[PDB]
């Protein structure tokens, strides 16, 4: 489900699901 | 950055896992 | 809308809305 | 951590903004 265009809240949701208990960092103006 | 690689262009599991802690 | 119990995807959604273009970091086992 | 402060107990805008970049 990750091999598509993922924007805005949909990208954050994918990070949440993939990274699990690790957590993640979301830096859009990088 | 993640928006250029996953929103403006097609994402990948490799890219996403680069942003896990 | 932030002064409540925010768990799982609902917490990540709140961070997304509050932090905006800054982005955020989500570290649950901290 | 954020889960203890915002999920197990009531969150606040102060707490959330501590996790913005």
């Amino acid at each position: 489900f990750v091999n598509q265009h993922l924007c805005g809240s949909h990208l954050v949701e994918a990070l949440y699901l993939v990274c699990g208990e690790r957590g993640f960092f979301y830096t859009p103006k990088a | 950055g993640i928006v250029e690689q996953c929103c403006a262009s097609v994402c990948s599991l490799y890219q996403l896992e680069n942003y896990c802690n």
